[PDB]
């Protein structure tokens, strides 16, 4: 009775969400098709499934979900490929014109006339529902398209539903590799988008995965494929306690309230470990003390930033497997002993602690190995200011030549708009230090 | 930087309230002289005289 | 304080050595018994460990499966007794009928 | 005759009492499905206590459960013994806690209370003479303390002249189970303090300390947890159940452990317990017992007593045994010991004696006794709670259903009231 | 009534302690699988003296067990009969002292002795009346040199009325098994003396001069050496076993062996001793036990009596005799060697009689010495020490620890003053 | 009545008396602002010993701040209590003495210390009759033993009959701080020896030590170090301010612990000192206040006492509690430890008892003993002194301030004579 709607929009939050559901189609033992392979498959209380699957009436099931682009050729990629028949024909809404890496065109010229679609069809879902509690967003920042349908959406859904809880998993250009070069600009615009719009966010930089990739699975050459399947992992265990038998629970609802000490400030960065391929696999003991270890550890950030440079904010921990109390308590307790790690005078006690049952799933041709425990890690720590800063700097150089503005002004989005941005990330960099000092 | 002594031995534990702290033995071991009623009882007596050596004792 | 060296030589056989005290010595003999109770043991079981050595440690204690009316009745653990398989969907909610509303009332 | 119904509520609520029932299953000797298989007639004659009745001769708990999330409920039913509960007394919400008091104590707690008040009263009715009541749930956790401190608070405002007591589990610093846990922990006291007659504080931390060096299980879990407290809970109505020397029911506890109206925190431990692969080389005599109660270690309560100046204690012995020795030794202990006892109350210690032990020994302890130590929970607990307060640090939670900065501040003097008092009562001589 | 303790620690003291209650539980009829299958009912009259009782009849002895390294605790609770011990007086740490005096006493030991001081109080406590204490322990050796005699200043300071009992193998000159074996041991005797009232040394090299001789068994191996030792000291507390025509307590041997507190230093033998060639030979009258008693390779200390002259010497029969032959004899011996006996005290040997001796053999002796032949001992260490102390050699381990050079000066001056004060009445004369 | 005075010379006389000012204020009460506030009334009863009575009830504390440095004397005039001192008394330099004797004892502070001379003298008369003088500076340092000594050496010029006593810092070998070590330590004690009627030296590292080993803080600062001091400096005049069972003023003092006319100094030590984390439990009671006393750990003086012998003994007992174990504790450490107590001065431990303790405490003792122990400190100073002379460095300094050859060498021999009369005793025999 417990649901939830997922939302993605631009090619790349296309494509992510395609190795999550992959992910999710196996936990769950629906067929590709949409048909249970078991043929044992019993009624009463079995319906466990609702979280993300709904039942059709008659036969097959449908991913709770909405693709949103406004390029056809990603979008009709998924229709003609082997996952056919799993999605509603008329849910993965497609466009005409593409935006071309223009914030304006996204948001002020052509992203008006598809909206207006996507907010229905989300109308269609929710009403099935019973117990909605809240949404996932996923987007890519560094895009004019993702931005500005990825942000406009969000606004139609601040006023049109209300007090529901909302999540996103944002991708901010890498510190020093990225496709666009007029990524900083639609970047920083959507700072302001999100910051008083969206509760949380988790930052998923592309730089540290292939950083994460290339230390673990001993692969040099990933592709983006690869990436994808690890941010299903990430996905499927934030919602995981949500959906099976557990000790101690925590549900999407609970994270807002432990996670967040300011409404201001809600960005935070993710982690995951341990991440061992087949070869190494056996050769260690995966004993909760090393594995607890390395999630702190900062070769295993999601996120290009170093959180030693400051300090820790407050932190979640949801384990999976075969862990216990004591295994947990040990642990918490030799992090905090040491050093490495400090935290601010004004959280003594900032660890929530989620422990579940189900083993986390292999997927088939992939490369994370087959392993009975995991964490995943989302913590909010002042280290955050990196990433914006190295932003900042990016953004402000273009504008004292003016160079490529005029892209800008060539859909009516006003001049002084990218004035008003501006303000805004300064002062977010100023609460982020204010916060850090002693009392 | 803490100027000056900072002095932190704190070589007294502190907080005990000794309500007796300051009372020079030398006065009341001589004059309590307090109760102990004309009783011809021993024990009575002997009771009596009992708690007086607690309570001086504390 | 001594390796049990069992053999016809008199030289080491212990048995032939620990016998100038005053009366037959309370500690060979208990020994042996030992070797052989725990042969047949592990016959009932089954063990053959390339000698008896690698089962002599462990089946011997008197710690009974049951208290003996000393402690509460907490058993070995709860993780002790739990059999556990790895597949999906394995641990998936029940949904009782405790809980189990289909027609939300309306009216109060 | 004096029957009590029990209600806990929240998840760490619906754990303790669903295994606790387990324990107070298996003293009467009731099966699984509710048919009587008793093999002598005293355990059948004071069934009253717990049970109603039903047709068939199917006895049914008088048991009210309360939650706000669908999980904790629903796996408890699953497991054995589940069936015991009646369906009507489930009471559940549809929306969930949140880890957030006010969302527990103001929006979603008020508006389902109706529906759980409705049978509480229902089940108090039905008694020919009610006795008390008893609860368990949790301070730091959300819908335990959230509507769980609510509920209590109306029920005194009915039922004056009743006793009420409670089995309350608060975070210890030592392992940390929630980051918010110093502001909900903090808040409820000052509800309870006012409304809660008794109060007995066990902290997770204290029952995992017990478990290595006590009785030495490699690798312990929950389910280890709650059978410990589950015993402890019956030390209390041992007596009140069963034929015994010397009575004592559950007022008797409160006249006997309740110096003033402000102060009703004790600590309880359960003696013996010996490792498994001690389990024969004791014996079980008054001399072994009287160690275990009054060692510092045996206490479930994160504060040692050493540190403290106990004003008043009470033990309550099963089995049969003689009264020499429950005596003799009662006074020995605290002539040996009168440096950590009050010296303007004689004879501070409570002794009782009942005759049915529980299955599977021939000896038992329950004790809960009040020390001024217990000042040591409220002092850390509050501690960390400035340090939280002073930047307004996740405040914009609580302002955001209804309550203002003000209960905020009031609850604080009223803890910090509380904490003054222990402290004076110990520092003066006659 | 008149109930011991015994406390055994280090790799000696383990191996002698199993030693020793594998006889003792032999004597009384023990078995591993603990129950009584002893058949006089004389054995159980009195068994408290050494062991307890627990429920299902299974009796415990009052040991305490100790180390700092795990194997010794886990090498002997492997083999039979050591799963008589409580494991609740398993008590150990996980570093190791290796022959480092510092490490057994400073560093160390101070962290964990708290644990075993609170053991053997409380075991201590629980019996009636206590008659003393009789420990195991080396000072050649690391840990039992150290831990164990901290121990003995703890527990004496503690109970300043029982008398106590020690087992010490000093090394000899003859075979070495440590190379800095005169530190540790020297040190050793400057703490003791102070403290422990009885001490009645033991050295290996006699056990060898002793085995070879005649028993005169071609390979002989440790379970052979600590058997004999366990024959003595079970031998020395017969009486209070057993009734007998006139019953010797420990106290009553120290009041008639010690003339004056610094001289309270003692050997022992074991009779009667018979080569596996001509066993079946030679009788048991009080004859042959009395010739063979006073030899000087009877004894079981390196000193050789001949050299010196005894102060006072008891003797503890066992079994049934003559007494005017047990008389006659005694007086016989000591007019004949008058020149070995100092003059100036009348009657300078004790006698007792017990009417038990042990399993398998008609009668047998346990003879205690104090004669002036002990000093040879001490001076060969001394010289020892004096020449490794000179060049410092070694020095730097024990320098790095928290000692210093003022209390080994000190410890080095002392033994030299035992000496000369204990030779001294070699040539004193009335 | 019966009142001294303060004269502290340099830094080290400014942070002595820095925190002894401090700390003296709450133990007779007395507030920043110089304010009464305190609660019994015996607290001034003698509050005249140190302080003045002026317009206003403020008292004030009689000390008169001299170095030749203004950035360190100001400094404690911005921190809390320096304004318990009057700006009449402050009197300084302007140059400073550059850690050269000389530069501050013939030129420079030859021609200042005329001021200082008059408000000394004004003070005397003041009071109603002169008790002494106890003056705290450093050898070590230059300014200190520069101009210090000199105003030490002729304030008994003027008073004859009353007494002066002295505390020291001197190097130690461990840890350096002036390269003109050995000569300003060197040649002081010449005018000191002959000037000061009692000197008890004071070494740092022992603060280092102490505060390493029974304070175990991690990290000492200078302002923890002038505290252990501070509580010491109160041990000695302890019983000069209260009541008393046997009141020992400084006289009595000084009769009881000099042998012979030339040998004026001293070492102490204060006791307990309980760690940081020292946890709750039982009480300081008699018997182990004896034993960490005589610790020779705990001894302040670089030089180990147990290297001699002790001339006598004195100890000072704070709080409430008999004599008895006063009267047998002194006289029992001193039959066991009898090695290191010299024979012709029989009884050579002395005993009093005071009824105000320092706050915080219920026993306490301050411990002053003279042993010919202090011989290494000197020995090893002369030593470092000796190999500087033929060496002839750093002299030129000492030699371009109207001194020459001559004063060197006649202290040389003055303290090569007072090593030796100071052993020549060591050995004598009665
Ligand atoms: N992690 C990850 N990121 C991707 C992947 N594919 C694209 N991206 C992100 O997408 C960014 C480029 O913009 P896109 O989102 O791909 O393109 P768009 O949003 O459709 O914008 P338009 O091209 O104008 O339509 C890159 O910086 C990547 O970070 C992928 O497979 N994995
Ligand atoms: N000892 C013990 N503690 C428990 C158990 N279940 C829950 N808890 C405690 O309850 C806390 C979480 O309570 P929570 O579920 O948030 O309470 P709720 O929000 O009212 O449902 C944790 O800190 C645990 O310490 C249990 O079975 N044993
Ligand atoms: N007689 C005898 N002596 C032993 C035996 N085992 C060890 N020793 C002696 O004990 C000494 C070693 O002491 P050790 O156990 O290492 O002391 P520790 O390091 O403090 O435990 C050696 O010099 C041996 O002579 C034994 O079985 N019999
Ligand atoms: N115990 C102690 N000794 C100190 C302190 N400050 C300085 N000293 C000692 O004083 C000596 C040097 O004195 P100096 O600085 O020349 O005094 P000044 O010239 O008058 O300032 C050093 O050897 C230190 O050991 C202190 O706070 N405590
Ligand atoms: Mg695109
Ligand atoms: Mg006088």
């Amino acid at each position: 009775m417990r649901e939830v709607i997922s939302i993605h929009v631009g090619q790349g939050g296309i494509q992510v969400g395609n190795a999550c559901w992959e992910l999710f189609c196996l936990e769950h033992g629906i067929q590709p098709d949409g048909q249970m392979p078991s043929d044992k498959t019993i009624g009463g209380g079995d319906d466990a499934f609702n979280t993300f699957f709904s039942e059709t009436g008659a036969g097959k099931h449908v991913p709770r979900a909405v693709f949103l682009d406004l390029e056809p050729t990603v979008i009709d990629e998924v229709r003609t490929g082997t996952y056919r028949q799993l999605f509603h024909p008329e849910q993965l809404i497609s466009g005409k014109e593409d935006a071309a890496n223009n914030f304006a065109r996204g948001h002020y010229t052509i992203g008006k006339e598809i909206v207006d679609l996507c907010l229905d069809r989300i109308r269609k879902l929710a009403d099935n529902c019973t117990g909605l509690q809240g949404f996932l967003v996923f987007n890519s920042v560094g895009g004019g398209t993702g931005s500005g349908l990825g942000s406009l959406l969000l606004e139609r859904l601040s006023v049109d539903y209300g007090k529901k809880s909302k999540l996103g998993f944002t991708i901010y250009p890498s510190p020093q590799v990225s496709t666009a070069v007029v990524e900083p600009y639609n970047s920083i615009l959507s700072t302001h988008s999100l910051l008083e719009h969206t509760d949380v966010a988790v930052m998923l930089d592309n730089e540290a995965i292939y950083d994460i990739c290339r230390r673990n699975l001993d692969i040099e050459r990933p592709t983006y494929t690869n990436l994808n399947r690890l941010i299903a992992q990430v996905i499927s265990s934030l919602t995981a306690s949500l959906r099976f038998d557990g000790a101690l629970n925590v549900d999407i609802t609970e994270f807002q309230t432990n996670l967040v000490p300011y409404p201001r400030i809600h960005f935070m960065l993710s982690s995951y470990a341990p991440i061992i391929s087949a070869e190494k696999a056996y050769h260690e003991q995966l004993s909760v003390a090393e594995i607890t270890n390395s999630a702190f550890e900062p070769a295993n950030m999601m996120a290009k930033c170093d959180p030693r440079h400051g300090k820790y904010m407050a932190c979640s921990m949801m384990y999976r497997g075969d862990v216990v109390p004591k295994d947990v308590n040990a642990s918490i307790a030799t992090i905090k002993t040491k050093r490495t790690i400090q935290f601010v005078d004004w959280c003594p006690t900032g660890f929530k602690v989620g422990i579940n049952y189900q083993p986390p799933t292999v997927v088939p041709g992939g490369d994370l190995a087959k392993v009975m425990r995991a964490v995943c890690m989302i913590s909010n720590s002042t280290a955050i200011a990196e990433v914006f800063s190295r932003l900042d700097h990016k953004f402000d150089l273009m504008y004292a030549k003016r160079a490529f503005v005029h892209w800008y002004v060539g859909e009516g989005m006003e001049e002084g708009e990218f004035s008003e941005a501006r303000e805004d990330l300064a002062a977010l960099e100023k609460d982020y230090e204010e916060v850090g000092i002693e009392t | 930087p803490q100027f000056s002594n900072a002095s932190q031995i704190e070589v007294g534990d502190r907080s005990e309230v000794n309500h007796r702290r300051f009372v020079s033995q030398s006065k009341n071991v001589y004059g309590n002289f307090g109760k102990f009623d004309p009783v011809s009882n021993p024990g009575i007596l002997a009771s009596k005289t009992k708690w007086h050596h607690h309570l001086q004792s504390k | 304080a001594e390796k049990y060296k069992n053999e016809q030589e008199p030289k080491d056989n212990t048995s032939i050595q620990r016998s100038w005290l005053p009366y037959k010595d309370k500690a060979l003999q208990v020994a042996e018994n030992n070797l052989i109770k725990n042969q047949t043991l592990n016959q009932t079981k089954g063990f053959t460990p390339f000698n008896p050595l690698i089962t002599y440690k462990n089946n011997m204690s008197q710690v009974q499966q049951h208290d003996i009316a000393t402690s509460l009745p907490i058993g070995s653990g709860e993780h002790s007794d739990q059999k556990r398989t790895n597949q999906p969907g394995e641990f998936r909610h029940v949904r009782t009928d405790v809980t189990l509303i289909r027609n939300k009332p309306v009216t109060k | 005759m004096r029957e009590i119904v029990h209600i806990q509520g929240g998840q760490c609520g619906n754990q303790i009492g669903a295994k606790f029932w387990e324990v107070i299953s298996d003293e009467h000797g009731i099966d699984p499905t509710g048919t009587y298989h008793g093999d002598s007639d005293l355990q059948l004659e004071r069934i009253n206590v717990y049970y109603n009745e039903a047709t068939g001769g199917r006895y049914v708990p008088r048991a009210i459960l309360m939650d706000l999330e669908p999980g904790t409920m629903d796996s408890v039913r699953a497991g054995p013994f589940g069936q015991l509960f009646r369906p009507d007394n489930f009471v559940f919400g549809q929306t969930g806690a949140g880890n957030n008091w006010a969302k527990g104590h103001y929006t979603e707690g008020a508006e389902l209370i109706d529906s759980v008040l409705d049978v509480v009263r229902k089940e108090a009715e039905g008694c020919d003479c009610l006795q008390g009541f008893q609860i368990t749930h949790s301070l730091g956790g959300g819908t335990g303390s959230g509507m769980g401190t609510l509920l209590i608070s109306k029920v005194r405002e009915e039922y004056p002249d009743r006793i009420m007591e409670t089995f309350s589990v608060v975070p210890s610093p030592k392992v940390s189970d929630t980051v918010v846990e110093p502001y909900n922990a903090t808040l409820s006291v000052h509800q309870l303090v006012e409304n809660a007659d008794e109060c007995m504080v066990i902290d997770n931390e204290a029952l995992y300390d017990i478990c290595f060096r006590t009785l030495k299980l490699t690798t312990p879990t929950y389910g280890d947890l709650n059978h410990l407290v589950s015993a402890a809970m019956s030390g209390v109505t041992c007596c009140l159940r069963f034929p015994g020397q010397l009575n004592s029911d559950l007022r008797k506890l409160a006249v006997n452990l309740i110096p003033f109206p402000r102060l009703h925190f004790f600590m309880i431990g359960f003696a013996p317990l010996t490792s498994r692969g001690s389990q024969q080389y004791r014996a079980l005599t008054v001399p072994e017992l009287t160690q275990q109660m009054f060692d510092a270690k045996n206490m479930m309560c994160a504060a040692d007593p050493r540190h403290g100046r106990y004003l008043t204690a009470s033990a309550l012995f099963r089995g049969r045994m003689s009264t020499k020795e429950v005596d003799e030794q009662m006074l020995n202990v605290q002539n040996k010991n009168s440096s950590y006892f009050v010296e303007w109350i004689p004879n501070n210690i409570k002794s009782s004696i009942c005759d049915i032990p529980p299955k599977g020994l021939k000896m038992a302890v329950t004790f809960v006794g009040n020390s001024t130590a217990i000042q040591e929970m409220f002092k850390r607990v509050a501690e960390q709670f400035t340090a939280m307060f002073r930047r307004k640090a996740f405040l914009h939670w609580y302002t955001g259903e209804g309550m203002d900065e003000m209960e905020f501040t009031e609850a604080e003097s009223n803890m910090n009231d509380l904490v003054s008092e222990y402290q004076q009562y110990q520092d003066a001589t006659a």
